[PDB]
């Protein structure tokens, strides 16, 4: 709640500048995230063969039939007809991971956990992801929901005196440091900064980081990654050469890495949610219900990415299964319709992530462009400077 | 303190049971030979502590040998063929000769060795000196004895060599050289 | 093909009768034994300059006379 | 690097094999040269080898990080292993992208990769393979000749059969 | 155990004697080494020809703190002293 209580006039004006479809109401302290499960149907938790079957067998057949259309002019098609396949066949597997990430969290398919976990395992592969080390991370994620210094696993925004202590630290900003930092939050490369959480798993290959009694598990989940870069990623190179590479791998690749990054940034980032630390005002219920955004799709989109947008109805009810998520919802906006809050595909969206919302200051508890921050704080050391002329 | 129970305020190191049979009772720690039957500290103690020479003798051979030196493999049946050849289908009397060849060739050896430790710690005298920059133009007798008694991984010693030359400190030595296990593989070696 | 293949402790090639005819006569065939029960089984290396390099190929040379003089011509 | 208030941080005990950082190391440069050689060239031996021999040493220096269980043992021993058969392989037969027309220079000698796995299993083993020591070739009944228990020597001998023989021990 | 410090402390007399060319009665049982004929660089030779003769190996910071040909004998004492335990 950084915008909170004011005329409802101002905040649609604002949702209007920020292309928000809503700005939530106010959220009092003192509540906890698993309360409004409570009122979901009985019936919204059931199971079903179809709908899951569907779920998994859909984008597999838009992958199919992407690397057929390819397959059959492997390389002699222009630019964009493979851009078409790469996107097509990058959403498909967007969806196939999703389903993954259900059934990581054992809500897929409860009845059977051995085979959901072995199908977790073989749909994480091909991403080179670890299934272990993912649920360790969003379980991690959901305890410190926008929390300050300890949501790492997150979106978790760069602050301003850090970045005051890193001019000081590489002596301008001319080092390596801030260089890399501007050319990563600046340019569209930000709808890639996924990858860079993808190299934050594997910490560092090290069993010092988790619990004994589950060394044998941990290395098992980072075999059938390795294992893949180590079978399939030669044999495709050996029958396709790099260029045959940078085609049927490499470009779904980023395409996922993109959907990945897109959906996580839109859905916990915006200008009236603060990010406090705890013991400085934080709250389970507040920063998880009231911090949040959820973002529209168009249903082939939503059929496709099987519901990858709907954050919140799981994030309520932690075992909700996929193919209720929207239905939930409906459920949802009947209760606390004010408070939530809500967004779409919009490219003036990501443009305003891109050059306006680029760096949080915790005074006015928003997020500021970079290089008027960059400026203003070369400023602020100009001051601190004529406090040290004498 | 993963402990649950009992935590004293130094760790837990497990310990396993050893891998090798210890160095005899008469041998040095160095390269030169031993006096070939009988010890020279064996002449300084009473005649009734002395049984400590025939007991390690039925300790090395005959009662605590470690389970890990009666591993069969698929290497030491074809060494069993190298000994056996050795023990059995060669006369002593060339055994012995060859046996007065090796140790006169090892007393050289050692011979070379103690003059390299002695040149070794005139060069870190040398470079202590360059290192703290003034007065101290000393070594370690720690470190000549440690050296000639092969207690020294080359880290350590190269370790050593840059804090001497960076920040002189004569007296701060690496920890020291753990023993090496003896290596197993499965039923290959 | 040699480009999707393994290296594998390489071993003798085979050759019918006319591979190795042909390879005479194109004056690439280095040196040849005979072996055999009976007389009649070559082992034929070839020489550098050759397709393929220096390499080992066995041949059963069916009984045919004007073989010696087609040998001798071509060194 | 250095630090000044203790020159002595590598040979400190942090839990983990000392040849860790070699492992990963040399895994990530079999990888590198693998996919290097093998696009530069064309050949799909290379690229394969580099890969398999990178993924592997990749797993056993991540179970090299906690040298005290048994895991951190299994792991010295596949890296032995497999650091082993790169140099049989390079030694012995050969790399395919190596041949030429000749068949004296074709021939199989040692050159760095093999020399670099060499050094790798040398360190291994001169630092700690001593782990799983209780698998070996069966005991004989040459073995329990002198053992001081009866039922264990019943056993032996049942087992590489002959129950039938009298005991008149 | 029970060690002869009478014997030990005869035959150190000896080897130092042998080693830097003083006549035996000189060396003193207190006589220290830079006094004796003897630098920084020759009384770990003399530290080596006495593990050669005893046959022993010295422990290192006792070998640090050896000023008096007293104190060298009681090291190699004490040394041949726990042999068998
Ligand atoms: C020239 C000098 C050799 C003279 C000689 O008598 O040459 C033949 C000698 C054999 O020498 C024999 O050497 C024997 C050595 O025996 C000694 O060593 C034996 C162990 O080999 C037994 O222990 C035996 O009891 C013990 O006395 C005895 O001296 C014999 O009398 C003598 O004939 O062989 C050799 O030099 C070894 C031949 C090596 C050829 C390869
Ligand atoms: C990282 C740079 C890549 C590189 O260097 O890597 C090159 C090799 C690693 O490449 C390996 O190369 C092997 C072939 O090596 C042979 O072939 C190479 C060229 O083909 C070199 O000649 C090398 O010395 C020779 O042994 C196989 O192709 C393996 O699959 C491939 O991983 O490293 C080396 O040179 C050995 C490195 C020694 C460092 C210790
Ligand atoms: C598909 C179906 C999806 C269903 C599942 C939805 C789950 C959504 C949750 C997923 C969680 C993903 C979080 C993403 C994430 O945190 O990334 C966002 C993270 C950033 O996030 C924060 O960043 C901080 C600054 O580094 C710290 O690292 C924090 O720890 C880190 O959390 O991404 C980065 O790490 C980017 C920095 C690395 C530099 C980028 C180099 C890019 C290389 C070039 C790319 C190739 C060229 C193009
Ligand atoms: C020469 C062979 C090198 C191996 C000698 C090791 C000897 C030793 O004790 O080392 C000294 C130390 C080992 O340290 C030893 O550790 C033991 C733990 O079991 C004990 O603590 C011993 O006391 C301690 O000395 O070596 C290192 O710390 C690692 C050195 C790496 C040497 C291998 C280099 C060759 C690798 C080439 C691969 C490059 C690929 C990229
Ligand atoms: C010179 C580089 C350091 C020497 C080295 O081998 O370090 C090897 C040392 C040895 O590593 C430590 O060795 C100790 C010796 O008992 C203990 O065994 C510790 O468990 C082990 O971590 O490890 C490091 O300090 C890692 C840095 C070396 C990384 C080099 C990358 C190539
Ligand atoms: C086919 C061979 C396949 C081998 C694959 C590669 C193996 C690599 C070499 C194994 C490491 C050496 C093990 C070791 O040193 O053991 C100790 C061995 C004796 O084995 C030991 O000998 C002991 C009896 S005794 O020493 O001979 O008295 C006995 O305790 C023990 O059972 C026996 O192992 O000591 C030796 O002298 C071995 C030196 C020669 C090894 C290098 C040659 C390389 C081959
Ligand atoms: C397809 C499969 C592909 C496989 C992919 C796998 C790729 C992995 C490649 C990894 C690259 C390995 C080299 C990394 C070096 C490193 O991280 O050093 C880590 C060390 C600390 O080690 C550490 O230090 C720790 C203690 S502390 O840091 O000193 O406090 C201690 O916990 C630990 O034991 C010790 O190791 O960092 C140092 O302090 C720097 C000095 C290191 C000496 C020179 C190395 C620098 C590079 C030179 C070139
Ligand atoms: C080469 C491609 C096509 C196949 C797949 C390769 C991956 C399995 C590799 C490539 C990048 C690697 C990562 C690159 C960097 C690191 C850090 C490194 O650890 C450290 O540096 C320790 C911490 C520190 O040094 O501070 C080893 C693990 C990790 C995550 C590596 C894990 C294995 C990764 C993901």
């Amino acid at each position: 709640t950084s915008l909170d209580g004011l005329p409802e006039t101002q905040k649609y004006v604002y949702a209007d500048e920020w292309g928000f479809s809503r700005v939530g109401a106010d959220f009092p302290p003192g509540s906890h995230p698993s309360l409004f499960s409570q009122l979901l149907p009985q019936a919204l938790f059931a199971f079903d063969a179809r709908a899951a079957v569907a779920a998994v067998a859909v984008p597999l057949a838009a992958m199919a039939a992407g690397y057929g259309w390819l397959w059959y002019m492997h390389s002699i098609a222009p630019v964009w007809q493979q851009a078409l396949c790469a996107a097509l066949i990058g959403t498909g597997y967007a969806g196939l991971f999703k389903v993954a990430h259900e059934c990581a969290m054992m809500r897929f398919i409860p009845q059977m956990p051995g085979l959901q976990a072995a199908l977790g395992t073989l749909l994480m592969a091909p991403a080179l992801y670890s299934l272990p080390s993912w649920r360790l991370h969003h379980l991690h994620h959901l305890l410190h929901t926008n929390m300050l210094w300890q949501d790492v696993w997150g979106w978790h925004p760069l602050t301003k005196v850090e970045l005051a202590d890193e001019m000081v630290r590489s002596g301008g900003s001319g080092g390596a440091a801030m260089a890399a930092a501007r050319l990563v939050l600046t340019t569209p490369i930000k709808l890639f900064a996924s990858v860079g959480h993808w190299l934050r798993s594997w910490d560092g290959l090290d069993l010092r980081h988790f619990h004994p009694a589950s060394y044998v598990e941990v290395l098992s989940g980072w075999a059938a990654p390795l294992a893949f870069a180590g079978l399939v990623l030669p044999a495709v190179v050996s029958a396709g050469g790099l260029s045959g590479f940078v085609s049927c791998y490499l470009a779904p690749w980023l395409v996922f890495h993109f959907w990945l990054s897109v959906l996580s940034l839109t859905a916990h980032t915006a200008p009236h949610i603060p990010w406090r630390a705890e013991g400085d005002g934080w709250d389970a219920g507040r920063a998880a219900v009231a911090g949040t955004v959820t973002l529209r799709l168009p249903r082939p989109l939503e059929v496709l990415l099987n519901n990858a947008n709907y954050m919140l109805p799981q994030a309520v009810a932690p075992g909700l299964p996929m193919w209720s998520a929207p239905a939930a919802y409906a459920v949802l906006a009947a209760r606390l319709g004010p408070y939530l809050t809500e967004a779409s595909m919009s490219l003036k969206l990501l443009t305003n992530h891109v050059t306006r919302w680029q760096i949080y200051d915790e005074e006015a508890h928003t997020y500021r462009p970079m290089e008027e921050v960059v400026d203003e704080i070369e400023a602020d050391l100009q001051q601190l400077a004529a406090a040290a002329q004498q | 303190t993963s402990a649950p129970f009992i935590s004293p305020m130094t760790p837990y190191v497990p310990e396993e049971e050893p891998t090798r049979t210890p160095p005899s009772i008469k041998d040095t720690g160095t390269l030169r030979p031993a006096s070939e039957w009988y010890p020279q500290w064996m002449q300084y103690r009473r005649r009734e502590d002395n049984y400590v020479f025939w007991q390690d003798k039925f300790m090395r051979c005959s009662t605590d040998i470690p389970w890990a030196e009666k591993r069969w493999t698929l290497f030491s049946t074809v060494w069993y063929l190298v000994q056996q050849l050795r023990f059995v289908g060669t006369p002593p009397a060339l055994r012995y000769v060859a046996f007065l060849g090796w140790r006169a060739l090892m007393f050289q050896v050692y011979a070379a060795h103690k003059a390299l430790v002695l040149w070794q710690c005139k060069l870190d005298a040398g470079l202590a000196r360059i290192g703290s920059g003034g007065a101290t133009a000393t070594f370690s007798k720690t470190m000549a004895l440690r050296r000639l008694h092969w207690r020294n991984s080359p880290l350590a010693e190269a370790l050593y060599a840059l804090n001497l030359y960076k920040t002189g400190r004569v007296h701060l030595l690496p920890p020291v050289a753990k023993p090496i296990p003896r290596p197993t593989f499965f039923w290959l070696f | 093909s040699v480009k999707t293949a393994w290296r594998t402790q390489e071993v003798l090639r085979e050759l019918s009768y006319t591979q190795l005819w042909a390879l005479v006569g194109e004056g690439h065939v280095a040196r040849v034994r005979f072996y055999g029960p009976e007389k009649n089984k070559v082992m034929a290396t070839t020489r550098a300059s050759a397709p393929g390099g220096e390499r080992l190929c066995k041949v059963v040379l069916p009984p045919d006379p004007e073989l010696l003089d087609h040998l001798v011509s071509n060194g | 690097w250095w630090r000044e208030d203790d020159p002595y941080w590598p040979l400190r005990d942090w839990g983990d094999h000392p040849m860790r950082w070699w492992t990963l190391a040399f895994a990530a440069i079999m990888a590198a040269g693998g996919l290097a050689t093998s696009v530069a060239t064309g050949y799909v031996e290379p690229v394969q080898a580099g890969l398999g021999a990178g993924a592997l040493l990749a797993l056993a220096g991540a179970a090299m990080s906690d040298a005290r269980c048994v895991p951190g043992a299994l792991g010295v021993k596949l890296a032995w292993a497999v650091c082993a058969l790169i140099v049989l392989k390079e030694v012995s037969v050969g790399w395919q992208h190596k041949r030429k027309r000749r068949l004296a220079a074709s021939a199989p000698r040692l050159e760095l990769t093999g020399l670099a796995a060499a050094a790798l299993c040398a360190g291994y083993m001169l630092t700690d393979m001593s782990g799983m020591g209780e698998v070996a070739l069966p005991p004989n009944p040459g073995a329990v000749f002198k053992s001081p228990d009866v039922a264990y020597r019943a056993s032996v001998w049942q087992k590489w059969g002959y129950g039938q023989v009298q005991m008149r021990v | 155990a029970a060690v002869d410090k009478a014997k030990v402390l005869e035959d150190v007399r000896s080897i130092i004697s042998t080693q830097l060319g003083t006549e035996l009665e000189k060396v003193a049982p207190e006589a220290k080494f830079v006094d004796l004929g003897a630098d920084s660089l020759d009384t770990v030779e003399i530290m080596m020809a006495l593990e050669e003769k005893f046959e022993i190996a010295l422990e290192e910071e006792g070998a640090e703190k050896i000023a008096t040909v007293q104190d060298a004998a009681d090291m190699i004492a004490a040394q041949i002293a726990a042999k068998g335990n």
